[PDB]
């Protein structure tokens, strides 16, 4: 088996993982709930219009972001 | 010639019984001479003779003085290895505390003597003086006195006042102290002494001193007082060369005793001051501990070299002791090795041996063979001969190389297909040859490994090389019963070219009489390999009597499919090679060829395949080339596309309209949607080319495409890598597990410039590390799982009895995943299955099913069929023959004294390291099929709209057809919105329940109306005021704000009549007052018309790897246990957060002493007033192991383990019959804890064998008295390992001082009994041809 | 907050901590402190940054 | 107690640092021969 | 001899017929026998096996031919 085919099984399995896991936070259908979830703030049309069911809104989501860089 | 090995203390009397005299000066040799001293370390009149019956002086050198003593230097003249064996001793000059029994942490000593470790070390090294048998002047026995102490109390008294420090004191409290008279007195405290503590430790005391009592060591004899030194052939002082030396670092160690001992001897025969010699006494101690275990008090001492020195306990103990690695790990005569070449003209049982190689490892073979034809007379001049290498020892050689295999091992033996022997056939060369389908068996390929051969030397090897361990012997996987010789690379291509047809070949539409004019015409250059004729084909069937039957017809093949067909043996049908022929298809027509026809025929076939796929790939000219990697032309245009995507998820970030967390997500994405477009679009532009025709149109076809021959074949590699060298490359991952979001838009088949190379080498470095990492690790599992599995050996025929798990496969929601056919294949009913009209038995019982049995049962359509299993069989020691099943590498069933502890260990090794050496985690019910629904634990009302909302708990999802099997099996929500009635078959296509997380309603059994009685706002509820509509909302509160007058009390959901008076419920004279835990969302009203079935109060809102099959098998605890109801009955709540809530499931007509300390982070998935069975749900989550043992039976956790295990093998896709995670779970809990101790032998807390005690419960049910009950323990694999019963075999995988030190002071025996133990001693296995030795040894002791 | 829970709050004895970590058991004397701490971050014959 | 504290530390998370028991010593003892004699009573 | 298929059939274990093709091996080299199938110039574990696949060797039948050879 070559120890670089193994090390080919390894690598795709890392490649694969990492981009299903990505993907699967990319909340592809929802429901257009038009108010964000941490605030009431209306959501615009063109962010809806990228993201169907973002219930955060940018800056909000920006914040969970920040607050998520590091953990907890 | 033994029969067992008892260990015990060794008396001082005893050491000084072993010793040929005494060790008194520290010299080791003369310096001069290099001879051995008068009375030094190496002496020579203590442990013999430099040399073979030789003197030391030199008087009585002759052979003819054998036996006698000379009178000038007092050796004895003896053979010069009687060295090896002959100790001495060294009589200590003060007593000394051995270190094993002191500084262990259990202490045996401490233990002993009822004083902890800090007393007895502080007494032992000079700081406290202790009272031995005080008199009564105003004292305790065994009392720590500090010097000044000892001091001013031995004033005011002239009694001798008994005070000693260092070992005279430790040694005069072990002597004085009776064992027994201790044990009676205190037993007679613990006649009134029934605490936790106080009690623990008078039983956790008594149960060494009951040990120490009936083992017959002496307690004083922990104190040691005379020295054994070991031979001088076990720590030599070999003459190197150029006049220098080495030794052992047990010199050293001896030397600092004797040392310290003549010094010792000296300042005691000088009356010195006490405190020099108190620090002799203390240094000689500590040289002592040095001696025995350097570094268990601290530190060990190095000498000349900066590494601590190996001492006693070191030289057993630790991976390079004897115990690892001289007592198993072993270099070995007759034996060599060289690497490994192809050398396909062999047969599936003959290795290419080397000619230098054959002459070496058969040179006595050769010496007996050349001198009885009398070719040579002397074994000189035999040797002279075969040094010389004459016309003639070459044909003696191939006489004695004819039948006579050769044991081919590669080095990471994984599991028993490693080892295989070969008939031997010389080549030339120095390469081993070897023949290509068992490459797949030993993952040896031809990079340059290298094969170890060894020569069965005895006829009983030779005959277990033949009858076990010969390549055709071993065609089937033991791990799961398919074929390990499955052809793998390019006897597939040719297999695959050969048979695929093409739409316009030369030689189309010819009739042929057979297989034999379709060579003669392929072979002619008249037809191509695959065009498509009319071939006669005679097909043999024995669909009778075992028949072959032969049927002859006109079939619609290819040239090359009945090229093929002559292979074949008579067994298998036509349409077995009237196909494309890939991997997956040989190795089904290998399969089929043996499940049909048996063994013998399969080899045959296997070679003819090999034969013939090598020959017609090699007629194939099957290259690779620049233009078979052909690059879509749509791939500039998905890759420009999504560059403008990302172009303008950049402008929408530039814009803040997303942030750069969901923008390289948006991008990630956008890349592997745009990766996975071009590999479709290369991967349908390579399958189909365009072919011109019998009638000149145009035509597809699957194409010739060399590499898409390669990847659509199995020869090698799959599709992932032809999107690679055609399409684009992808996103390239990173040691982080994070994704580089610049992809790489490239392939193999252009270049890479300098960036996405740089980007690539993360991954691939990533991933060869790995690799190599996992390399040197690759059986750990093995080794762990071998030491829990080493003694299960099948002894019994059939033990008969009438358990077992009853096996139904892997419907997870939709489809099965394994069907049944997978699993009762090769395993025994367990009772008489009858067919779905329960009148007639299909399969009587005690019966192999073997396929006939099973495609019996899967026409029959039968779907719960209980097994004979292995957790449940009767016998001890072992499994019956029948509790198994069959063996798997063969197909018949298991043979009796068959090693499947160590089978199973390396089937669950051997497929495991095909496994990820990291872990990795990964509305309404679509309603497809239809059928009739079955559900269990049914309580369904009805609802005035005519729906349906379930309102038992458990009532989970069966869908069956009019075939008896199950079609949709899900979990129903707790009422969730049903248009699923009861029973009628529907039609699919149709929901039968609209679920909701933020709906888990109170739903009604009655209709009527809610008043509210116990309701207080304020106190219960919160003021929930829904300005959405304007409704009457009073949604209930947790503990958290609500006041202590209302806390501990419920709100009432009382369902009353029309005029006000209380409803029954149906069945129960309680009322109808359903009250609600925490966070409902109610919408009722006082006084509402509201029907059956009302939505009152609704309740708001896989991971693989090796580590995770280390996990399963440790058993864990996880950090989220799902709490169960730990008793049948219904329920209640209880104390409201002092910390946790407790929950009083009440028991209708049992006692209710459990109030579980639940927190309340863990919400319930029950109401406080639904009755819940044992063995029942309460939390979600990963659920504990250790809770289904002790609430439901031994084949809940045998099924969860061994489904659980498999969602790890057949996540990643490796098969494995589920016999081998079934002996492991037996061998893991076989301990039992008493409860009832009753009149059996055994105490109330004790943890014991279980086959133990299911045999003194035989036995002492056998008379008039009643047995002991039993509650089951289970453990982890490196903790069922621990409690073995031997002491030699556990020595080898656990610490050898903690194990040889409980096994010494219990006095403890082995009867030898296992296959560790006998492997060490020398003897034969208890396992394989040697069961009938050891029936052949216990029938001697029955005489 | 990690005023909040920091127990010294003057430098006399904030080198008794400091001291008392490296050298713990001994009582910390107003010179034997400070010139322990002062030459351990602050004087080439201990601290050499290159 | 606070080597106790580490004892039942050690034991909830599966290993031990030198931070976490140069952090759970007590204040008495200074030298380094009776901390690894402690380090290997819980080694 | 490829194969003992026919020989463990004919037993019905695999590892007794290994302790009996041993046996009689034994009895064929160093004992002083004959061979009762011929030998076509075999080892002489392959005539133990020809012996078992014809059922001229068993257990039993071995025990009473050493019965027999006792006998005188
Ligand atoms: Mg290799
Ligand atoms: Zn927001
Ligand atoms: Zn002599
Ligand atoms: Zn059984």
């Amino acid at each position: 088996s070559d120890e670089a085919d193994e090390a080919y099984s390894v690598t795709e399995q890392l490649t694969m993982t990492g981009i299903n896991r990505i993907r699967q936070k990319i909340n592809a259908h929802g429901i257009p709930v038009y108010l964000c979830e941490a605030c009431g703030n209306p959501i615009p049309e063109a962010r809806r219009k990228i993201f169907p069911g973002v219930t955060l809104c940018v800056e909000c989501q920006a914040y969970q972001e920040r607050q998520r860089k590091h953990y907890a | 010639e033994f029969d067992a090995i008892k260990i015990a203390l060794a008396s001082p009397d005893m050491i000084r019984s072993w010793s040929f005299g005494e060790v008194k000066k520290p010299e080791t040799i003369n310096y001069r001479t290099f001879k051995p001293e008068r009375d030094g370390l190496f002496c020579a009149r203590i442990f013999g003779p430099v040399k073979d019956y030789e003197c030391l002086c030199g008087k009585y050198k002759r052979l003819k003085h054998r036996g006698v003593i000379c009178e000038k230097c007092g050796v004895e003249v003896t053979q010069t290895k009687v060295r090896r064996e002959r100790m001495g001793h060294i009589e200590l000059a003060s007593p000394t505390a051995h270190i094993w029994f002191l500084k262990s942490l259990p202490s045996r000593i401490g233990l002993l003597l009822d004083m902890p470790l800090r007393d007895i070390e502080r007494v032992l090294y000079f700081e406290s003086y202790v009272v031995i048998e005080g008199g009564m002047t105003n004292l305790e026995r065994q009392q720590i006195l500090t010097e000044e102490q000892y001091l001013d109390a031995l004033e005011e008294f002239g009694d001798e006042f008994d005070a000693k420090m260092g070992a005279e004191a430790i040694q005069a409290l072990l002597k004085s102290m009776d064992l027994e008279q201790e044990c009676e007195q205190l037993r007679e405290e613990l006649n009134e002494t029934n605490s936790e503590t106080k009690r623990k430790k008078l039983t956790k005391r008594i149960k060494l001193l009951e040990a120490f009592v009936q083992s017959g060591n002496k307690p004083e004899w922990m104190i040691l007082t005379v020295l054994p030194v070991l031979p001088p052939d076990l720590r030599p002082l070999v003459p190197l060369d150029g006049g220098r030396f080495a030794t052992s670092d047990l010199n050293d160690l001896y030397r600092r005793v004797i040392n310290r001992n003549n010094r010792l001897k000296r300042l005691l025969d000088l009356a010195a001051p006490d405190i020099i010699v108190r620090n002799e006494k203390r240094m000689l101690q500590e040289a002592v501990d040095a001696l025995l275990d350097n570094g268990r008090r601290g530190r060990a001492i190095t000498g000349s070299n900066k590494r601590p020195l190996k001492s006693l306990a070191d030289m057993i103990k630790g991976k390079q002791g004897r115990f690892r690695q001289n007592l198993l790990g072993k270099r070995v005569d007759y034996s060599g090795r060289s690497v490994i070449t192809v050398g396909p003209y062999l047969r599936l049982h003959q290795c290419g041996l080397p000619k230098k190689m054959a002459l070496e490892l058969f040179k006595p073979f050769i010496y007996g063979k050349l001198e009885l034809r009398g070719l040579a007379t002397t074994i000189k001049a035999a040797k002279k001969m075969v040094e010389r290498e004459e016309a003639v020892v070459w044909d003696i050689l191939d006489e004695v190389i004819r039948e006579h295999p050769v044991l081919l091992n590669r080095a990471p033996t994984l599991h028993r297909l490693g080892i295989q022997a070969f008939e031997p056939v010389l080549i030339e060369g120095k390469a081993i040859q070897l023949h290509p389908l068992v490459c797949a068996a030993y993952n040896a390929d031809f990079d340059g490994d290298q094969m170890a051969v060894h020569v069965p030397l005895t006829l009983e090897a030779q005959l277990e090389a033949r009858a076990l361990m010969m390549s055709t012997n071993n065609i089937l996987s033991p791990a799961n019963g398919e074929p390990i010789i499955v052809p793998s690379q390019d006897v597939v291509l040719g297999l695959y070219y050969m048979t695929r047809d093409c739409v316009n070949a030369k030689g189309e539409g010819m009739v042929l009489t057979g297989p034999k004019e379709a060579e003669r015409l392929y072979r002619s250059g008249l037809a191509s390999l695959h065009a498509r004729v009319k071939v006669r084909i005679t097909e043999y069937e024995k669909d009778a009597n075992g028949e072959l039957v032969a049927k002859t017809s006109l079939k619609d093949t290819t040239v090359g499919r009945a090229i093929l067909w002559m292979i074949v043996p008579k067994g298998l049908p036509y349409s077995i090679v009237n196909q494309a022929l890939g991997k997956k298809a040989i190795s089904k027509m290998l399969n089929t060829c043996y499940r049909i026809l048996g063994l013998k025929p399969t080899v045959i076939f296997a070679d003819q395949i090999m034969y013939t796929g090598f020959a017609y790939a090699a007629r194939s000219g099957a290259s690779v080339g620049i233009d078979d990697m052909v690059i879509p032309e749509k791939k500039h245009e998905i890759i420009s596309e999504a560059e403008a995507e990302v172009a303008e998820i950049q402008e929408q970030f530039q814009s803040g309209l997303v942030t750069a967390g969901e923008r390289y997500n948006k991008v990630i994405d956008i890349w592997a949607a745009a990766n996975d477009r071009v590999s479709k679009a290369m991967m349908d532009n390579l399958q189909t080319e365009t072919v011109i025709n019998r009638d000149g149109q145009e035509e597809k076809q699957v194409s010739f495409n060399s590499i898409y021959m390669m990847a659509d074949s199995g020869a090698r590699g799959s599709a992932a890598q032809i999107r690679q060298l055609a399409g684009m490359r992808g996103l390239m991952a990173k040691p982080d597990g994070s994704i580089i979001e610049t992809p790489i838009t490239a392939n193999f088949r252009e270049g890479l410039n300098v960036l996405q190379y740089f980007i690539s080498t993360h991954g691939a470095r990533k991933g060869l590390a790995d690799t190599a990492l996992k390399t040197a690790n690759s059986g750990y599992l093995t080794r762990r799982l071998v030491d829990v599995a080493q003694d299960l050996v099948v002894t019994e025929d059939d033990c008969g009895t009438h358990e077992g798990i009853m096996m139904t496969p892997v419907i997870e929601g939709g489809d099965v995943k394994e069907p049944l056919r997978d699993r009762v294949l090769g395993r025994v009913t367990a009772e008489d299955v009858l067919k779905p009209g329960t009148a007639d038995i299909l399969v009587p019982r005690n019966t192999l099913l073997h396929e006939q049995w099973c495609d019996l049962l899967e026409e029959n359509s039968v779907d719960a069929v209980k097994v004979r299993s292995v957790v449940s069989c009767d016998t001890d020691f072992g499994v019956c023959a029948h509790c198994y099943g069959r063996d798997l590498a063969r197909g018949h069933i298991i043979n009796k004294g068959e090693a499947i502890g160590v089978i199973a260990a390396q089937s669950i090794g051997e497929p495991g390291t095909q496994l990820t050496m990291r872990t990795f985690h990964i509305s309404s019910i679509q309603v497809k099929n239809k059928g009739s629904i079955k559900l269990s634990n049914v309580k369904s009302v009805v609802n005035s709209s005519g729906k349906l909302v379930i309102t038992s708990r458990n009532t989970e999802l069966k869908l069956i057809d009019e075939f008896g099997r199950t079609k949709e099996s899900y979990k129903v929500p707790y009422g969730a919105v049903l248009a699923k009635g009861d029973g009628e078959q529907v039609a699919g296509g149709e929901t039968v329940a609209n679920w909701d997380p933020h709906t888990m309603p109170v739903i009604t059994e009655v209709s009527g109306f809610v008043r509210f009685t116990d309701m207080i706002d304020g106190q219960t509820i919160t003021r929930q005021t829904d300005e959405l509509t304007g409704l009457s909302s009073l949604v209930v509160l947790d503990s958290a704000e609500r006041t202590a007058g209302g806390k501990d009390l419920r709100p009432a959901l009382k369902i009353v009549d029309a005029q006000g008076n209380d409803v029954l419920i149906p069945g129960t004279d309680m009322p109808a007052q359903y009250f609600l835990p925490g966070k409902a969302i109610v919408q009722l009203e006082d006084g509402v018309q509201i029907s059956s079935g009302d939505t009152l109060a609704r309740i708001p809102q896989i991971t693989g790897g090796l580590p995770r099959v280390a996990d399963l098998f440790e058993a864990r605890r996880p950090k989220e246990p799902a709490i169960l109801a730990e008793i049948s009955g219904i329920v209640s709540f209880g104390k409201e957060t002092k910390g946790k809530r407790r929950l009083v499931i009440t028991p209708v007509d049992g006692s209710d002493p459990y109030e579980e300390m639940i927190p309340k982070w863990r919400q319930l998935n029950v109401f406080e007033g639904e009755r819940v069975e044992r063995g029942d749900v309460i939390s979600d989550g990963p659920e504990a192991p250790h809770d289904i043992l002790r609430l439901r039976g031994v084949h809940a956790v045998t099924r969860y383990i061994v489904n659980e295990v498999q969602d790890v093998y057949r996540l990643q896709g490796v098969k494995i019959n589920d016999k081998h995670i079934e002996v492991i779970v037996r061998q893991m809990l076989r301990k039992a804890t008493i409860v009832n101790a009753g009149s059996s032998d055994f105490l109330e807390g004790e943890q014991v064998e279980y086959s133990r005690v299911k045999i003194a419960n035989r036995e002492l049910e056998a008379n008039g008295k009643v047995g002991a009950t039993y509650s089951r323990d289970l453990l982890g694999i490196t903790k069922a390992s621990l409690a073995t019963e031997s002491f030699i075999s556990a020595a080898s995988f656990q610490e050898t001082t903690r194990v040889l030190t409980e096994a010494a002071v219990a006095g403890k025996r082995d009867e030898l009994r296992g296959l560790k133990e006998n492997v060490i001693v020398g003897r034969l296995i208890p396992a394989g041809t040697g069961y009938a030795y050891h029936q052949d040894r216990m029938r001697r002791r029955a005489a | 907050e990690t005023l909040r829970v920091d127990p010294t709050n003057d430098r006399l004895s904030a080198l008794v901590e400091i001291y008392r970590m490296m050298r713990p058991g001994e009582p910390p004397t107003r010179e034997a402190a400070e010139s322990l701490f002062e030459n351990l971050f602050f004087s080439e014959d201990r601290y050499d940054l290159s | 107690s606070q080597l106790k504290l580490l004892v039942t530390r050690g034991k909830e998370q599966g290993y031990l640092t030198y931070a976490e028991v140069n952090d759970h010593l007590p204040e008495d003892i200074v030298d380094s021969d009776q901390i690894e004699d402690i380090i290997q009573m819980i080694n | 001899r490829v194969t003992v298929q026919d020989a463990v059939e004919k037993i019905g274990n695999r590892f007794d017929l290994v302790l009996v093709a041993a046996r009689r091996a034994r009895q064929m080299q160093v004992g002083g026998k004959d061979p009762l199938v011929p030998e076509e110039n075999d080892k002489t574990t392959v005539i133990a096996l020809r012996e078992i696949e014809e059922g001229l060797i068993n257990n039993q039948i071995l025990d009473v031919r050493e019965r027999q050879e006792q006998q005188e």
